[PDB]
């Protein structure tokens, strides 16, 4: 129950809200973000570069069932509506935590 | 009529006075303006609308009691004795009879008890037994405290006083509420105590006007007595106005002067009949009237001093706005802010259009006085420094170039910390230091001068320093409280610091600062209170509005000259109260309604489908906007089509900016009070820099103390990445940027010998980026750090190693083959890796396999870097049947692996920008890509302000 | 302070309730203190005690030590100036008085209570000295030439003299004549001192009960009445207790004592904290911790709230100012704690409300006290905290006879008997409403000179704004209906009136217990509403240009429900300050961002329902222009519109009040101006609601017949009647009154010269298509008669029933064309718009021939040229002469030759204004496709109408 901070950037098909992972790719407390680059100088060709943290970047082979998906200050887990709009929304991360929009 | 031949003709009695008369009319009438004309009303205006005279009384009180009227004409204390010998012979129950029969009754007023009561009096004092000046107070809705028996002082309502002196007939027609006996003449001062009182603390505090007596009228020798046992003029003399129909001995007109009184007569101004005294009344309450009229700057010589009377006290502040100067003089005269006066109202002398006729044509200059000609060239000064020039009808050379001199705006600390450490010779010194000390985040030294300003303009006479140090000080209590309510509620002031000011501070109403001041801080600096409310930039929002709306004669210097104007009442007289952030709308507003005006109209053909941008159009945009109003701007309107000059003055504030974080940031020099202001200047400042052309030492300043002294927490290793591209797109490296960025990854380099250094950066941007600019203009650049770095490179050290993979086309060919004795490909970051240095020209099948594993492990994603597959496979690279199964997981690899059966209503309005020319342009030699992204690309025109989807649809899709 | 606490519970009820008096006075500016010389002894300055030893000991020798008693302190100082003289006299005051002792902080704490005046009886210099280190200015009136040759209205009056002009005796009052001779050597120091004491509250701060100076203040003040003053405070700092005889003997004299050994406890010769002890317990001004009992949070209310029982509503927004700035009330009724560092008198009040348990516990007057602060809270919509409250509720409720529009009753109300004031109050308001100026200046004239009787500051103060702004409304009028007797007498009395000085010259209780009511007399009404619509601007602008679409809590709240206590506060108070355009620019700014908001938060895949008051303020404070900056960029028409019979009855207001006012005679030139732009803005909104046959046949009746000219034109009324008959369908009454309209301009032709003025270039003819557009086998009988009773005169009708020649008979079809033909352009291009000519003959292509080569005749040295170029398109014009007029019209020109036009002459417009077939044959091209394409995607970017769109995904790609 924490709808009222899901907000859905729709330029590249995310629902930006605090949640922590807890995956198998088996790790802890884990939260993504995504960047919107223009026209990155030669940095494959894609718009949005998934930055995975786990407290400080992963360095990356890539699993991740979610197990166990907490919202942070409100708690008590909330992995049924992640794993819905992973049901609707296809797009690699369909929950980021924050979008950098350069 | 009336008024072209009583006014007119009584300009002719205005020229028609003798030299007392004229001086006499201006005391009355600034003190009706002050709050200090007390006027003490009489019964000769009583006596007019017929109220029964004492001497009828008398009369009576003669006739039953002796029988046979006299008629030997009625001197004077036997006025008093007729009526105490009735007393004691034949009683009371007869004698309040006698004051039933006459005085009860309902006589309606006459104009002159409201001609009184039009000149706004402070109090009204009167001798009096009727009510009739309450009920001229009735008709007008005015609330007088009718003080008429000695319950009443304390017990009174309102601070506006009906002062009956004498008793009053209200609570009834007895002779014991008045003063009419001779003994209750002889037993007053014990009778009445606190009336008499408040009557002569008035009169020692006031100006005091008489308007109803004549110069006998025992009254006024009761007060003649009081005011003769006084000193060496303690008081102020009374004004007598004296309407008789003889006129005045001179010999009675020289000893009451000096008695104390100060006779204005009424039969010496006109010419008229024995028995007509309202007209006399009239006659000098007319010519007292004329308290807005001010006919008295007739001549050249006293519109010299109307002006030295109403701009002379401001020459203690050192600019005045424009827009403040119309409510300077009362509402005529709007300043344009381009030097042109325009007539508003004004139904009388052009006292300002005088004064420009005695200005410029010296043949009337040379007439004036002597110290009415220095009173003149101080005006002259002060109207030519604030940008006043002309009327508005012999002007079409209207100026322009405004100059905020203060080293506060420019930027230039530099001078001020060297300014603060001389030695103080004044407290508009110690004002200006004060000032610095709080714009260079000293506020402790700031407060505690302040502080030592509004205790130091106690003994001078000054209430704009002293006033606008309170505003400041109470300003930099907002800043002190907003500090540290994200500071502690790093440590910037001591617990001891916090407590003094949230002491002293508490209960401070800042809108009770105006109105609790004196009057020479209520009128003569009138303008200095819409700075204690934000009620100081209204009148120029309300006036952007309309043109917000609007947008030959351009209106851009309507908003570009009255911003300028509010940048330069702060600065230049000191002000601290500029941590508000309307001011900041305004500016952003202003200066983005400029710039898209500015681009709207360049690309006009005529028939269609300045702003030169100089040094203060780029402290603004630096100062108050941030750094995604810069990106708004930029993604609407294209500002590199501005034509940037004063770029030797941009370049000295930008690497006035550069060797401000070099010296602060070198070993020692943080405040995080003066951090947190000036960083965020650095930042906004160092965005808009690509609109500039430096030199190679002016971007060789820059771009050193950007990558090198630049802070972290607040620049980001790949957020430099975008800062540096677009300084180095304006200019061109000039093999010293290039010595600069590679220092730069040679000092990255060196950190990562160390594990967990792991360069944090928000945008995916790193130093393989700043690898591939250097080989972007220096394509044969080998750098002999990083090589030599490689070939002392051993088994160990793998972080170092993957760095120095990253950065794998600056290398040698020795330190290639040493570096690649080492690395290979083993997942998809050394792939991807591979093929973004260059290092793989074609696929061998294991690549391709290890991208299927991968997009497996993207399976075990979807049951419970691909976008960068379905494009390999979409440009032909993959050879592969294998890859078309991993559908329904991206919308971006379905778009491109299946471009037959992805719906389109789920491509993203995005996704166009972010594309090279070889998809675009693959994309478009496409049928359903073509028929829907042409589709989303209009809708997007329609949807945005960005130009850059109408690029991708013009120069690839039609 | 807690200790201090405990003696704040450790007083009897006399001590409280002076600290009530001294602090009250200390806020209203009637607390003088009375300075003395037992605050001046510590910082020890030189007794009097030790100089009359001194002035014994160079006088007798052999000093007494037989302890100094009462005028003896007196006569030795004179003995001394009778036998050894003055020169010796003022040598020993120069020797013990010029000495330079620093204050101590109970010189400090007098000064940090903001006295009013300072009266002292100290002869030395440490007052002004203590004063100069706080930044206070007084004028030192030291003595009698200094009274009306002060600078400032704060005194330091220095009653018995001082030394600052030279240390002689006869600069003060030391010796014993000095004493006898004071009220004939000092006149005015002494009035302005005994004038204070009876006009202010006094409070001795340095005395004892002997000390002759307080006895000469104790003489005068027994010589006055059965308390016309008000009682002087002694605070005593003494050793001892004082005895309770004392107390009661001094107490009857005049004096009221608060003794300051009474309520602490210390040794003998610590004078400081006792002057600490009073004087730290006297500056809590600012903590008022009296109300520790739930019987006197509520008397604490009824004195910040209860004299704002004659307002009908107050502003949430003014709230947070009628509290000093704790509790800032959100417009939901949810009340936010933001300093408050002391008690929850609101926390407290709301917990002794709704829980009953506490509310019997309280005693009676104070229980109906509540009753009418729970009535008053519970009227202007606050209810809770923030913590326990879920449910904010919505639906506030303008209910004010002038906001409906509902005039209907005004003229009702108005025609009453007066009972009241503010009765007379909203029957001004009504008449200023209703136009009626001057008996609304007269009546507001009244209610100022009948508010002086009762004591209400904001009935006088209101009609006096009111008075104000009908007089800029008067002013503003005439500038552009009154007697040349009223125009004198009003620009006679509202001269030198200034609005600003209207506020500031008030008496004290309407300083603050009325606080609020000082935004009104300038601009600063709507502040904080503009700066928190500025940021809300921002951020539902910043999250459109990227697509953030918020899934989570919306912001329009904010703004919608900050707006309406705008417009409660004015109209259900009666405030003519309506006139003024700031408000207009905020309500468009206000509900164009709220209709941009609902717009674009529609077709997000992944309330503002528009009700009754969402459309008032429409209609009042919007222009045409303005609405149709709205259909242009936001399609309204997808909005699902409520209230649909509160806006039928609204409009239906509207379409009588024309009605009635225009029909023989009701038209003031003063009502007339303010309502028929209401009426105007308002009709032209009405496609939105779906009408009944009764609502739309009473606005169509009153829009094409009752309306008057001159500010809506003949053409000008087709836009609004295509736009009310495009949302619903004709009934057969439509029809009916578009054919009696039509029967009535036919009519109207029957004399020359009747020429339809009319912007648009649209008229009657265009009615009839419309007619024949729902109803395409309709015959008019009456239009039938009057062509049928033609004649060979009258031209004029005969061509106005030649433009609504579909609408007519056969036999009046053929007595109609039984005179006119084709003649010139004019009847060809009626002729191919009624439809009665289907191919063209060449005569016709020729006549275009000769008119294109008057243009020509034009080119050389109502345009029909782009409708020839364009029949030369659509391959109706056969001939080949027709394109020798290159280089007249870019439109012209765009259709004759679609290989040579300059495509950057090509109009950004022209695309909007085509037809079906047109816009399909321009695709049906090659340059036209290649260029057109272009000039609709720049026009895409550069303009926020969604049409130039519609065209470029419907036809072109």
């Amino acid at each position: 129950g924490a709808t009222h901070d899901l907000v859905y950037h729709s330029k590249i098909n995310t629902f930006v809200w605090d949640v922590e992972f807890d995956i198998v790719l088996e790790l802890n407390k884990c939260y993504f973000v995504k960047c919107f680059n223009p026209y990155r100088i030669n940095g494959d060709f894609a718009v949005s570069s998934i930055d995975i943290f786990s407290e400080g970047k992963r360095l990356l082979e890539f699993n991740f069932k979610i197990t166990k998906a907490v919202h942070v200050a409100t708690s008590k887990d909330v992995t049924e509506i992640v794993l819905h709009l992973s049901e609707r929304i296809s797009s690699p991360f369909p929950i980021v935590k924050e979008v950098v929009y350069l | 009529l009336e008024s072209k031949r009583y006014g007119e003709k009584l300009k002719e009695v205005f020229l028609m006075l003798d030299n007392n008369v004229v001086e006499c009319i201006k005391e009355i009438t600034e003190s009706s303006r002050n709050g200090k004309l007390v006027f003490f009303v009489g019964a000769g205006v009583s006596t007019l609308s017929d109220y029964p005279q004492w001497w009828r009384l008398v009369d009576k009180y003669h006739e039953e009691l002796y029988g046979s009227p006299k008629k030997g004409n009625y001197s004077s204390d036997e006025y008093l004795r007729i009526p105490q010998i009735f007393y004691n012979v034949k009683g009371e129950m007869a004698f309040d009879g006698i004051l039933k029969d006459f005085f009860q009754v309902d006589k309606p007023t006459n104009p002159i008890h409201d001609k009184i009561l039009a000149m706004n009096p402070a109090h009204v004092i009167t001798t009096n037994y009727d009510n009739l000046i309450d009920t001229a107070c009735w008709k007008r809705g005015k609330y007088f405290s009718v003080i008429s028996a000695e319950e009443d002082v304390a017990n009174a309502t309102s601070s506006r006083y009906l002062l009956k002196v004498h008793g009053d007939f209200r609570k009834g027609f007895k002779g014991e509420n008045v003063v009419l006996k001779e003994d209750d003449y002889l037993n007053y001062d014990q009778n009445y105590p606190l009336i008499s009182n408040l009557m002569k603390t008035i009169i020692a505090t006031h100006t005091i006007v008489f308007i109803g007596y004549g110069l006998g009228d025992y009254n006024i020798n009761m007060l003649l007595n009081w005011v003769r046992k006084l000193q060496k003029d303690s008081f102020h003399k009374p004004f007598f106005i004296r309407t008789d129909p003889s006129p005045i001995e001179n010999e009675t007109l020289i000893y009451y002067e000096n008695k104390g009184l100060r006779i204005i007569d009424a039969a010496s101004l006109i010419d008229s009949n024995e028995y007509d005294y309202l007209e006399r009344y009239s006659a000098v309450m007319d010519l007292l009237i004329e308290s807005q009229e001010n006919k008295f700057i007739t001549k050249d010589d006293e519109v010299i001093d109307y002006i030295y009377g109403k701009i002379s006290p401001l020459f203690a502040l050192q600019y005045i706005r424009k827009i403040d100067l119309k409510h300077v003089f009362e509402y005529d005269y709007h300043f344009e802010v381009n030097g042109t006066v325009v007539r508003h109202k004004n139904k009388g002398f052009g006292y300002m259009e005088r004064f420009f006729e005695l200005k410029e044509s010296c043949d009337e200059r040379s007439k004036l006085s002597k110290k009415q000609y220095e009173r003149f060239n101080a005006l002259f000064n002060f109207f030519e420094k604030n940008g006043v020039i002309c009327m508005a009808k012999d002007a079409g050379t209207l100026n322009t170039s405004i100059e905020i001199n203060s080293l506060a705006y420019h930027g230039k600390y530099d001078v001020m910390k060297k300014f603060i450490e001389e030695q103080s010779v004044s407290i508009e010194d110690d004002y200006k230091k004060a000032f610095f000390l709080a714009c260079l985040g000293r506020w402790e030294e700031s407060y505690d001068l302040y502080s030592n300003i509004i205790l130091n303009s106690i003994d001078e006479s000054n209430g704009c320093v002293y006033y606008l140090s309170q505003i400041n000080r109470y300003r930099i209590y907002q800043s002190i409280t907003q500090a540290v309510t994200q500071f502690n509620g790093y440590k910037p002031f001591t617990d001891e610091f916090l407590a003094r000011i949230e002491r002293e501070m508490t209960n401070f109403n800042i809108d009770d600062l105006f109105n609790g001041m004196p009057f020479e801080f209520q009128k003569k600096y009138k303008i200095l209170e819409f700075l204690s409310d934000n009620q100081f930039l209204y009148d120029d929002t309300v006036k952007l509005f309309e043109l917000t709306n609007k947008v030959g004669m351009s209106s851009d210097i309507v908003v570009l000259l009255r911003l300028y104007d509010n940048l330069r009442f702060l600065y230049e007289n000191c002000l601290w109260s500029v941590s508000f952030h309307e001011f900041h709308q305004y500016i952003r507003n202003s200066m983005s309604l400029l710039i898209e005006k500015a681009e709207y109209e360049r690309t006009r053909d005529i028939d269609e489908l300045g702003f030169f941008m100089e040094y203060y159009d780029f402290v603004n945009i630096s100062r108050h906007f941030k750094i995604d109003d810069i990106k708004n701007l930029e993604r609407s309107c294209s500002i590199d089509k501005i034509r940037f000059g004063e770029q030797e003055k941009i370049e000295e504030y930008l690497v006035g900016i550069a060797e401000e974080i070099t010296k602060q940031f070198s070993a020692n020099g943080m405040n995080v009070v003066f951090y947190t202001q000036f960083i965020s200047e650095a930042k906004a400042a160092l965005y808009f820099a690509k609109y500039v052309k430096l030199s190679e030492e002016g971007l060789g300043k820059i771009v050193k103390a950007l990558l090198f002294y630049f802070p972290e927490r607040d620049l980001d290793i790949g957020k430099r990445y975008v800062w540096l591209e677009r300084l180095t797109k304006c200019n061109e490296l000039p093999k010293s940027i290039i010595s600069i960025i590679d220092d730069f990854l040679v000092l990255q380099a060196e950190k990562h010998i160390d594990q967990n250094y792991s360069e944090v950066s928000s945008n995916g941007l790193y130093s393989r980026d700043y690898g591939a600019l250097i080989k972007h203009f220096e394509k044969n650049f080998i750098s002999k750090r990083l090589s030599e770095i490689t070939l002392c490179l051993t088994q160990d050290k793998q972080k170092q190693i993957d760095f120095l993979f990253k950065l794998l086309p600056l290398l040698s060919t020795n330190a290639k083959s040493h570096l690649l004795s080492f690395k290979s490909v083993e997942n998809i970051n050394d792939l991807m890796n591979g093929i973004r240095i260059g290092l793989i020209d074609e696929f061998t099948p294991e690549h391709e396999e290890l991208i299927i594993e991968y997009l497996e492990t993207r399976k075990v994603n979807y049951i419970v870097y691909m976008s960068t597959f379905g494009i390999w496979y979409f440009l032909e690279e993959i050879n592969n049947s294998k890859m078309e199964e991993f559908i329904g997981m991206d919308d971006q690899y379905d778009f491109f692996v299946d471009p037959e059966n992805f719906d389109y209503k789920k491509f993203i309005p995005s996704w166009l920008k972010n594309y090279n020319d070889k998809l675009l342009g693959k994309i478009a030699g496409n049928k359903h890509m073509k028929h829907h992204v042409i589709e989303v690309l209009k809708e997007r025109v329609k949807n945005s302000n960005d130009k850059r989807y109408l690029e991708i649809l013009m120069n690839y899709f039609i």
